[PDB]
């Protein structure tokens, strides 16, 4: 197809998934129902009014002065008997409803007065505005806006806008709801459809746009649906004007008396394109990942279980470091990766900049761990590394440090952290409250929502702990000081008196939503909702294996447990968060290792592979680093170490 | 957050800053004499108001406990599984919008998807006016459900293999089918919430987390409030917080409790507390005494963990469980109430099989929950009318293609552990050995999976009661003629259960005339007796078999002489060709140094008896107390732990 | 390939996908079979029991009938997962073990 067409339904498809595009539906569409149109009515009026109709005579104004003369010389009541005569039918829906409901507009402009489209909606609520006071009493944020007052109060004259005398003073009569229809093209993506180039509504739309700025206002789209294809002065001359045509009869080759068809096709082009990625070379695949990648370049370090949150389900990122395609029924976008990655001659297929973000990808996938995919895996082996002194507990060093100037946002993030490390939560929360002030010059912010949330959990921690304290300050302290002052408590319940957690993801900008997804299991318990979960069952396995006394010699099953349990690790200690000071953390870690141990013990000894299997299955051994010594004094009370020494 | 509520029933003030009004209105409950007080209008409003909260269970705040009884009943037909009840109920002319939403959530639990989903197109089609939106969002929810699930079960089900039946009956045509994916082209669940009227996302906020892909995370999180080995407590806690999960999601008539994460969420909070009862009772009784208890847990069961336990878990669960966390030492609850479940599960599953209307989606649903509830039957003991007719139920109705004769010997086994076999359930097994005698008559064969035939059956009998002659099957066999080869074999394989004449007729049949005709015969056991021309055939077999100097077939005679069934000392003089011949020949004079006791592992509980009754007992508990001191395996340890000590 | 086998020590064998060309004796030829072993410590019958296990040869997914079981040659063992010959593997493996059948396809408990 053409460049510019493809351009168009990206646009188009970009502006629908975001939740940003409104259909401008013509008079066309409900014609494609065999609803009567107003030609007929007006043959039927000239009729009435002289006796004999005549076809030469009828032009643009005919249309809108003929009705005018019937009321004014009949009356009123002959002119709504004739639109009840003609208008009193019901006719069924059409699948170009369904089709362009199917897209999920967030608004719906229609200039017919008729219900067809009302019907429609399948299961979706709209609400319905056709008068003036409707709009006042809207009931919903989604409008189906009926310009023209649509029959719904009544079959009289005046619920319309027909003759000329409406069209006149429909500005004056009807100031609302030209309000809210301009300000609606303003903001959304505008698509029309069913529609003429020499209409009336189309033609009072440019000239209201013309008297806009250049670029203050994105482009409305147009679709075309006529037999004689576009001619190019035509499509120049209103291109110029401020409008994109999309033509039909150029795509499909059809008949001069067929209409379903051609709407049709456009349609089924719009549905199947949303879900479809234009991918052919490498630097569109290249490009897309980019654009799909760079926000995370912010983090340090991001898991791979949740990576696949970021494609939407369409590959399994296995933990040890494989992937495995799951929904991607398209093109394979990371079959292309590993293959450009396994071949340095194709890397000179792209450009200096397809290159270097290239290069860029490569380093940021090496450094969390992604190797390839299940069918090149071989014997690939993983360490483990943390790069976060607060990990390591090296005090005096984090001291030094905080005695330092500061520099930059981020490094007063860093050093925010590691002060609340250093139990002077205090000078933690003013110190992010500043960072919280100062950051507001910024391109991405996620240090904005890190530091709310790290405020939001000091504030929970110092009300836990001067809760608590009062509880066993009579027999383990004895002296019962508590170590605060109540006029900063009393700024802190004031400070924080409406602070909703809940919702400070859905307050975040869409450019927020859309890219940092991932993020948001951040706020509440849910991210650790998809380990927990698989533990459990790990252990229902290993301790079945351990009763009835097997002995596996391949790989060893509780790696996955140990390897996401150092996952979390990093990714909770490189990207300086306050949520490893909890409590269910403590103990997700304690079972992971109290689980490792046991396993690792129970394997310690064996039977057979001693004098039977003695020439294979040696890879059997438990190495215990200086990780895990520091993993097992973080978070294990004397209790717990005491039933492992006893177990 | 103004308030929060305890789920033994308590109020609790936390943050907020106001007026008290939920203590004045419980004080105004608890007073009487404030009535009156109120203009006429408030009353009602009063009335409906506590007659709402006595319904859900709240009571007075924390300072005003009076203890809690903590009753849980659920009043939905779904849960109880009152099949008949329901498909009755939906025959029936509706009357209101709800009476429409209750017939479409018992259609869709039933396995009519089609007819679900029809009715809630017609539902939604309906309900789109008023302020009962409720209604609408949540047939919007049930819908999105329903077209997932029907998707799953296509996908995983319809192709991808099945060895059940070679095509799966059709479920759901293509007319029905590629229908959804028009009407469900680009459906999103995400923001159905947000496109509701303003008034709607005022009141029922609360629902919002219907509409999201998980929303268990919390109560799975705080799960791990049950494995602290640290010395109300957490586990009542969490069980009224499952319960209260339970009765919400079924009450309200919600399809999300037919889906994967449910049940794990609901078999990982059971197990864990399980093992958290066990090891409380465990550290007790080492910490302070044996008896001092009254040696029983104090996690008391009742109906609705056993409903739980037989519907969410699986086989491999339930045995998980049982051997980590055996169930034998804590005692059940109710037992009526169980035992009509039991025989009501029973009447389903035999009307499913007789009437031959098995809706596989059903069915699947379906088999896994009978299989685990006469899995677990094992622990409960039921009236003589109800064994009965459960025992017909599996041994008769159960289909074929998912337990096999031995599957069904096990079942049948579990069950009778505490009730015995009296007479009606033994007339039973002898209908069902009758059947399978008939179905005999051919190239058919029995199989089986783990190894077990119907001679099993007749062994049981005959351990429960020695005194018992089938005359069906003696008639049977005494028109047998010597044509069928197969048949015979069944009934030479059934020998004890048959009548002296019709032993007569089998026992002609049977010949001895060869070595290993003499081991295909002992197999089964049909020579019991050792006449001398057996013992003359072993001993000829054994002086080719010394003259002529693989397997090993010595094994059975050593064990045969040492069981003392050879009362003659002939086979003394055959050694040195193999160890434990002159093992159980000789034992005084066997080297014990050559001794492996691998051998121990394939010991029966018989031999393990009489050879821990010989005295050897103390070469055999030094060595294998080596073995255990060089490697820690538990074989070794149960059997000096349970014989020979 | 080697990864898939389980060592058992409750019966004291190995369980591993694989399948058996054994040869029976007096030139008798059997096709491809595998073994299926079951534990069942609980047993019934007495006096002439003598074991503790029941051990099944299936073939092409049939029973056969046990008439005189002395094949002790080898068979040529291949793992079906990718049709790789393995009969090194068992027979270098038999005999470092007493069990009598070593390789077990599935094993069963009925504990």
């Amino acid at each position: 197809l053409d460049n510019n067409v493809v351009e168009c339904i990206k646009e188009i498809t970009e502006s629908s998934r975001n939740g940003k595009l409104v259909f401008f539906v013509g008079a066309g569409v409900s014609t494609l129902s065999d609803y009567p149109q107003w030609w007929r009515l007006v043959d039927k009026y000239h009729e009435e009014l002289y006796g004999s109709p005549k076809k030469g005579n009828y032009s643009s104004d005919e249309y809108l002065r003929i009705p005018q003369i019937f009321y004014n010389v009949k009356g009123e009541m002959a002119f709504d008997g004739i639109l009840k005569d003609f208008f009193q039918v019901d006719k069924p829906t059409n699948p170009i409803h369904d089709k362009i409901l199917a897209m999920n507009p967030a608004h719906v402009i229609t200039t017919n007065y008729d219900n067809l489209i009302d019907t429609a909606c399948r299961g979706k609520y709209f609400s319905v505005i056709s008068a003036e006071e409707d709009v006042a009493n809207a009931t919903s944020s989604r409008y189906l806006l009926k310009v023209h007052g649509d029959f719904r109060k009544g079959f009289k004259g005046e619920n319309v806008v027909l003759k000329e005398d409406d069209y006149l003073n429909y500005d004056q009569n009807y100031p609302l709801i030209s309000n809210l229809m301009k300000t609606i093209i303003a903001t959304h993506t505008i698509v029309f459809i069913g529609y003429g180039l020499g209409d009336y509504n189309i033609n009072m739309l440019l000239n209201w746009v013309r008297k806009l700025q250049k670029d203050s206002f994105h482009k409305p789209f147009f679709i075309r649906t006529d037999p004689s294809p576009i001619e190019n002065e035509t499509l120049i001359y209103y291109e110029n004007k401020g409008l994109r045509i999309i033509d039909a009869a150029s795509l499909i080759d059809s008949n001069e008396y067929d209409y379903l068809e051609r709407y049709s096709a456009v349609m089924d082009l719009l549905i199947e394109s949303q879900e479809n990625k234009f991918i052919t070379k490498d630097d569109e695949v290249i490009d897309y990942i980019y654009g799909k990648i760079s926000p995370l370049f912010a983090l340090q370090y991001i898991r791979k279980i949740d990576l696949k949150h970021v494609f939407e389900y369409d590959y399994h990122f296995e933990v040890n470091g494989t992937v495995v395609r799951h929904k991607n029924k398209g093109f394979g976008y990371m079959e292309r990766f590993f293959e450009l990655k396994e071949s340095c001659d194709e890397r000179s297929k792209l450009s200096k900049k397809q290159y270097e973000r290239f290069n860029a990808l490569f380093n940021f996938f090496e450094k969390n761990g992604v190797i390839c995919m299940a069918k090149d895996a071989g014997t690939l082996n993983t360490s483990i590394e943390i790069n976060s002194l607060a990990y390591h507990g090296k005090y005096d060093v984090m001291k030094k440090f905080i005695e330092e100037q500061s520099v930059s946002i981020e490094d007063d993030y860093k050093k925010a952290f590691f002060l609340a490390c250093l139990g002077r939560w205090e000078e933690s929360y003013d110190l992010y409250s500043n960072i919280i002030l100062n950051s507001i010059d910024e391109s991405n912010g996620c240090v904005y929502y890190l530091s709310q949330i790290n405020r939001y959990r000091i504030y929970q921690s110092i009300t836990q702990a001067v809760t608590q304290f009062n509880g066993l300050g009579l027999l383990t302290f004895g002296r019962h000081y508590k170590p605060f002052t109540d006029e900063f408590l009393a700024r802190i319940e004031r400070e924080m008196t409406n602070f909703n957690i809940d919702d400070l993801f859905n307050g975040m900008p869409f450019e927020f939503q859309k890219k940092y997804k991932i993020l948001e299991f951040l706020s509440d318990n849910q991210f650790l909702y998809d380990d927990t979960v698989k533990l459990f069952e790990l252990t229902n396995k290993v301790r079945s294996e351990m009763s009835e006394g097997s002995y596996s010699f391949g790989m060893s099953s509780d790696i996955v447990v140990l390897l996401r349990l150092y996952d979390n690790l990093r990714f909770l200690y490189e990207n300086c968060l306050w949520s490893v000071s909890f409590h269910e953390f403590h103990q997700y870690i304690r079972n992971s290792m109290s689980l490792l141990i046991e396993k690792a013990e129970y394997e310690r000894t064996r039977d057979i592979d001693e004098l039977g299997f003695s020439f294979f299955g040696k890879k059997s051994g438990f190495f215990m680093e200086y990780y895990d010594f520091v993993n097992i004094s973080r978070h294990f009370k004397i209790d717990d170490i005491k039933n492992l020494e006893r177990s | 957050y103004d308030y929060h509520f305890e789920v033994n029933g308590t109020v609790v003030r936390h943050k907020n800053k106001g007026f008290g009004y939920m203590e004045r209105f419980f004080e105004l409950k608890e007073s009487c004499d404030e009535r009156s007080k109120l203009s006429k209008k408030q009353y009602e409003r009063f009335n409906a108001l506590f007659n709402f909260f006595e319904k859900n269970g709240v009571i007075c705040m924390a300072k005003d406990a009076g203890t809690l009884n903590t009753s849980i009943e659920i009043n939905s037909l779904a849960y109880h599984g009152k099949y008949d009840v329901m498909k009755k109920f939906i025959e029936e002319q509706s009357v209101s919008i709800e009476d429409d939403y209750k017939k479409a959530f018992f259609l869709a639990c039933l396995g009519r998807w089609e007819e679900s989903y029809d009715l809630y197109s017609n539902i939604i089609l309906n309900s789109i006016d008023e302020s009962n939106g409720c209604v609408y969002y949540l047939s919007q929810i049930n819908r999105y459900r329903i077209y997932q699930s029907i998707t799953q079960a296509v996908t995983q089900f319809n192709g991808l293999g099945l060895l059940t039946f070679g095509r799966h009956y059709k479920p759901f045509t293509d007319e029905f089918l590629a229908r959804i994916e028009r009407e469900m082209t680009n459906f999103n669940i995400d923001d159905l919430f947000n496109g509701m009227p303003f008034e709607f996302q005022k009141k029922y906020k609360i629902l919002e987390f219907l509409s999201d892909n998980q929303f268990l995370y919390d109560d799975t999180v705080k799960l791990f409030e049950l494995t602290n080995k640290v010395r109300m407590s957490s586990d009542i806690v969490v069980l009224l917080r499952l319960y209260d999960n339970l009765r919400f999601l079924y009450e309200n008539c919600l399809w999300s409790v037919s889906f994967h994460e449910f049940h794990q969420y609901i078999r990982n909070s059971m197990s864990l507390l399980i093992e958290k009862a066990e090891y409380e009772r465990t550290r007790d009784i080492d910490e302070l005494g044996f008896s001092f208890f009254g040696k029983k847990s104090g996690f008391f069961m009742e109906y609705y963990d056993f409903v739980n336990i037989s519907r969410h878990f699986k086989i491999d669960d339930i045995k998980n469980l049982e051997r980590s966390c055996s169930i034998d030492k804590i005692r059940f609850g109710e037992q009526e109430k169980i035992e009509e479940y039991l025989v009501g599960i029973a009447e389903e599953i035999t009307k499913q099989f007789s009437a031959n209307g098995m809706n596989v989606v059903f069915y699947t649903q379906f088999i896994s929950e009978a299989k685990a509830a006469l899995y677990f039957a094992k622990y409960v003991k039921l009236s003589e009318e109800g064994l009965g007719k459960i025992v017909k139920a599996l041994l008769f109705y159960f289909p074929e293609r998912d337990l096999d004769i031995g599957k069904r010997y096990v079942w049948l086994e579990r069950l009778t552990k505490c009730n015995e076999l009296p007479k009606s359930i033994i007339s039973i097994i002898d209908d069902f050995l009758v059947l399978q005698a008939e179905k005999h008559i051919q190239n058919y064969s029995e199989v089986s999976s783990n190894g077990l035939y119907s001679r099993d059956y007749g062994a049981l009998i005959k351990h429960f009661e020695k005194n018992f002659i089938s005359k069906r099957l003696s008639e049977i066999t005494l028109c047998l003629t010597q044509d069928k080869q197969k048949q015979i074999d069944f009934l030479f394989k059934l020998l004890p259960l048959l009548s002296t004449n019709a032993k007569s007729h089998l026992l002609s049949f049977k010949s001895v005339e060869n070595i290993n005709d003499l081991m295909n015969g002992i197999r089964i056991g049909l020579i019991d007796e050792f006449t001398p021309e057996h013992e003359e055939l072993i001993i000829e077999y054994l002086e080719t078999r010394k003259v002529n100097y693989s397997n090993d077939y010595m094994s059975t005679f050593g064990i045969w002489y040492f069981l003392e069934e050879i009362n003659n000392s002939k086979m003394e003089e055959f050694i040195g060709m193999d160890d434990q011949y002159d093992f159980f020949v000789d034992p005084e004079n066997f080297d014990y140094k050559k001794f492996i006791p691998s051998w121990l592992k394939n010991y029966n509980d018989k031999l393990l008896g009489k050879i821990a009754g010989n005295k050897m007992k103390h070469h055999v508990i030094e060595v294998l107390k080596e073995r255990v001191k060089n490697s820690n395996d538990k074989r070794y340890l149960e059997i000096l732990m349970n014989y020979f000590i | 390939a080697t990864h898939d086998l389980v060592y058992h020590s409750k019966i004291n064998t190995f369980v591993w996908d694989v399948e058996f060309d054994i040869v029976l004796s007096d030139s008798k030829e059997l096709n491809k079979c595998y073994f299926v072993k079951c534990f069942n410590p609980y047993r019934i019958n007495g006096k002439c029991d003598f074991a503790v296990s029941s051990i099944d040869i299936f073939s092409e997914g049939k029973r056969l009938l046990i008439e005189n079981e002395f094949n002790f040659k080898i068979t040529k063992a291949v793992h079906v997962a990718t049709s790789k010959d393995v009969t090194e593997i068992v027979l270098h493996l038999s005999e470092r073990i007493s069990s009598p059948f070593p390789i077990v396809k599935e094993v069963v408990y009925l504990d």
